[PDB]
């Protein structure tokens, strides 16, 4: 199972079986996966940032609800209303299953060589987007308990200039 | 590709295609199909090429922002805006940021330049539809060699080239320049004017004083 996915840091990293068996009967499919994920969390952590200094001026109940008031991070969550996320979801999974808009098609040549590197680096950077989620949410919960438990208050920890 | 030195293009990236052949398309979309991308007006026939299809929405992106900073300097240094309306300074000559400028003007005159580049694209639809071969940039006769208003364009072939790259080159910097000018008078909320002339000037807080000496 020593495909694409590998590079200086360990040429196959699985300190487990996890790896060894269902020889490409599960790794494509955790392929599939480990893409789908590392993508949503690159769009998370571009989510968390652009929030903080931009703000579409859309009312998401019209008359009332509008972009401008509802907080960022987690609390957005709470704030958001469950059949309303319902309803964006909803969206999002005819999207999966339509290819509706997103680049519906198109995706250039690219030759097998850059083909293959860019497809690496691709996974590379969605493992390490999925790391920043994890950082920022715990940040913003551990804020939410006691105001500044972390210390540093505001949300973006670096980037000070932001905030 | 000596634009990205170190680095391959396209498999085909071309170095005649446009003047702007230097080769660089890191990501080179120009290999993607670039076609009537969600039906744009598909034609099947001649449809110029892929690439010279981007080269011509690069041509028309440069255009308008090479006219888009002269209209973000002259209403403040160049005519301190002409504006000489018979009445409503709002709207007019007073609002000298731009943005703010746009903020008031009421939606005849935008109807007017709307409708304005609403007849240009609709010039250029009519061209490029039938001027298929050589589709160069919907040329038509917008100042061609036939020149079709004053001044009928005079020049020499190898001139044309030249100016083939002038023009080239300016827009693509010009797109550089209307990004750099919006985002800086939004981010500032003033007009070029106010930074670059307290820039060029030296701070009232300290400018000891005049030579009050004997
Ligand atoms: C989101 C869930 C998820 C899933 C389904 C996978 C799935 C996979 N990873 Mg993986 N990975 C993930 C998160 C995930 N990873 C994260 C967050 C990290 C950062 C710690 C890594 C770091 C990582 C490395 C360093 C390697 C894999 C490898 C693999 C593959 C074999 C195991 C398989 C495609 C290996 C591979 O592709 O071969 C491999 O070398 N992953
Ligand atoms: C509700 C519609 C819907 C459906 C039918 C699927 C269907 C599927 N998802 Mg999925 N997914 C959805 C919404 C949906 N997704 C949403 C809203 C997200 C968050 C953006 C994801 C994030 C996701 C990941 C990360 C993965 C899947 C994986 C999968 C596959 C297992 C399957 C094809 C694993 O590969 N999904
Ligand atoms: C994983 C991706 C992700 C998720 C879950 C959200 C989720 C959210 N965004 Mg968001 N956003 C994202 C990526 C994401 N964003 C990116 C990439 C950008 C930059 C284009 C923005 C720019 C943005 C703005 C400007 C605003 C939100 C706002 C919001 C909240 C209201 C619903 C909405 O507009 O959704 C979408 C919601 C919590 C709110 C609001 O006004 N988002
Ligand atoms: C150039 C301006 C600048 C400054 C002054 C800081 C300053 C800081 N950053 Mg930071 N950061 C910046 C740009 C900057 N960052 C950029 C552009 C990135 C993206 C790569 C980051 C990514 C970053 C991370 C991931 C972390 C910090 C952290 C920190 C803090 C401790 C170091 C400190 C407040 C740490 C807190 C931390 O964990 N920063
Ligand atoms: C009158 C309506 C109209 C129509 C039919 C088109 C039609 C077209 N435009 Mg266009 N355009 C218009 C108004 C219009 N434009 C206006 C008002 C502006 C400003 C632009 C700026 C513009 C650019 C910058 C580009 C196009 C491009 C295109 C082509 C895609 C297509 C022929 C692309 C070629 C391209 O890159 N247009
Ligand atoms: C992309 C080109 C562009 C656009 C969209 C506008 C748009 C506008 N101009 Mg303008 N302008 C432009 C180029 C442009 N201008 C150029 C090249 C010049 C130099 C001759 C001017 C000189 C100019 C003056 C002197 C004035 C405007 C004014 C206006 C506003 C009416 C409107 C927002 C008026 C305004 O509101 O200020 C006004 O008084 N423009
Ligand atoms: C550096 C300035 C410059 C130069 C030398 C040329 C030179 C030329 N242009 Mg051009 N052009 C320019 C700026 C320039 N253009 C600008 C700013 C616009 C937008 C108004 C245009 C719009 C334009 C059109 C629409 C057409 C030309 C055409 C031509 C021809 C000749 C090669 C023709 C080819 C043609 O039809 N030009
Ligand atoms: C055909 C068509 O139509 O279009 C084409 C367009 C194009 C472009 C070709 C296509 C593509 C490919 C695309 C779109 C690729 C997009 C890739 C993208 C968008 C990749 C983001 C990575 C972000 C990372 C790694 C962030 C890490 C961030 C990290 C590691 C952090 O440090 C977070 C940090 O947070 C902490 C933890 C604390 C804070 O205090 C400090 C910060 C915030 C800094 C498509 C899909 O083929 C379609
Ligand atoms: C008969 C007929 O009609 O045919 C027509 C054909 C045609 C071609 C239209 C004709 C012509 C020629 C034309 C119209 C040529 C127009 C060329 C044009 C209008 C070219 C603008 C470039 C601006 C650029 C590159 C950017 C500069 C500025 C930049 C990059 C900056 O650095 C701005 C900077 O500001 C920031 C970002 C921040 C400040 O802190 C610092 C400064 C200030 C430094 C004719 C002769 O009329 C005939
Ligand atoms: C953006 C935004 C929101 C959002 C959001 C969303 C949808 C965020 C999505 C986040 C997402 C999708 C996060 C995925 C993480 C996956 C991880 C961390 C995986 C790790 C896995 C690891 C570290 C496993 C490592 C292994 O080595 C082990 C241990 C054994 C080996 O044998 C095998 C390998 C090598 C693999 C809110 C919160 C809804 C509102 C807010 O306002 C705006
Ligand atoms: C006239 C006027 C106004 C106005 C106006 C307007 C409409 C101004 C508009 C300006 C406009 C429309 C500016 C576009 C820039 C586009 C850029 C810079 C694209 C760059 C793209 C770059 C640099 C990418 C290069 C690539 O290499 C990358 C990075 C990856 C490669 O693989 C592929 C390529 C080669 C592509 C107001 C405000 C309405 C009123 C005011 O009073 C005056």
């Amino acid at each position: 199972e020593n495909e694409i996915g590998a590079l200086a840091p360990t040429g196959f990293f699985d300190p487990a079986k996890l790896s060894d068996g269902i020889s490409q009967e599960k790794f494509d499919q955790y392929r599939l996966a480990e893409l789908k994920h590392g993508r949503a969390a690159m769009l998370a952590v571009l989510g968390y940032v652009a929030p903080e200094t931009y703000r579409f001026g859309y009312d998401l109940i019209p008359g009332e609800l509008s972009t401008r008031d509802i907080p960022n991070g987690v609390a957005a969550l709470n704030a958001i209303p469950f059949g309303g996320w319902v309803q964006m979801i909803a969206f999002v999974g005819t999207v999966e299953a339509y290819g509706w808009f997103t680049s519906p098609t198109g995706v250039l040549d690219l030759p097998a060589d850059i083909l293959a590197k860019r497809q690496t680096s691709e996974l590379q950077h969605g493992r390490l987007a999925m790391l920043a989620f994890l950082e920022l949410i715990r940040h913003d919960s551990q804020n939410l308990a006691q105001p500044g438990f972390d210390g540093y208050d505001n949300l973006i920890t670096g980037l000070p200039f932001l905030y | 590709s000596p634009r990205a030195l170190p680095f391959g293009s396209a498999p085909a990236t071309l170095d005649g295609s446009l003047v702007g052949d230097v080769g660089f398309d890191p990501i080179g979309f120009s290999t993607a199909p670039f076609a009537s991308f969600n039906n744009p007006l598909y034609k099947e026939g001649d449809f110029m090429s892929d690439l010279e299809w981007l080269r011509e929405a690069e041509l028309t992106h440069g255009r308008i922002a090479q006219l888009a900073v002269l209209g973000f300097i002259w209403p403040a240094l160049f005519g301190t805006f002409p504006g000489n309306e018979n009445f409503g300074g709002a709207d007019a000559f007073s609002y000298v940021n731009p943005l703010e400028a746009i903020t008031h003007v009421p939606d005849l005159a935008i109807y007017q330049i709307v409708g304005g580049m609403a007849w240009v694209e609709y010039q250029r639809v009519i061209r490029i539809k039938e001027q298929g071969k050589n589709r160069v940039s919907g040329d038509i006769g917008l100042g061609y060699p036939g020149g079709w208003n004053p001044f009928n364009l005079n020049y020499s072939p190898e001139e044309y080239a030249e100016k083939q790259l002038q023009e080239i080159k300016h827009c693509r910097l010009a797109m550089i320049g209307a990004f750099g000018l919006f985002f800086q008078a939004l981010n500032s909320g003033t007009d070029i004017v106010s930074q670059l002339s307290p820039a060029f000037a030296a701070p009232d807080y300290a400018a000891k004083a005049g030579y009050f000496l004997p």
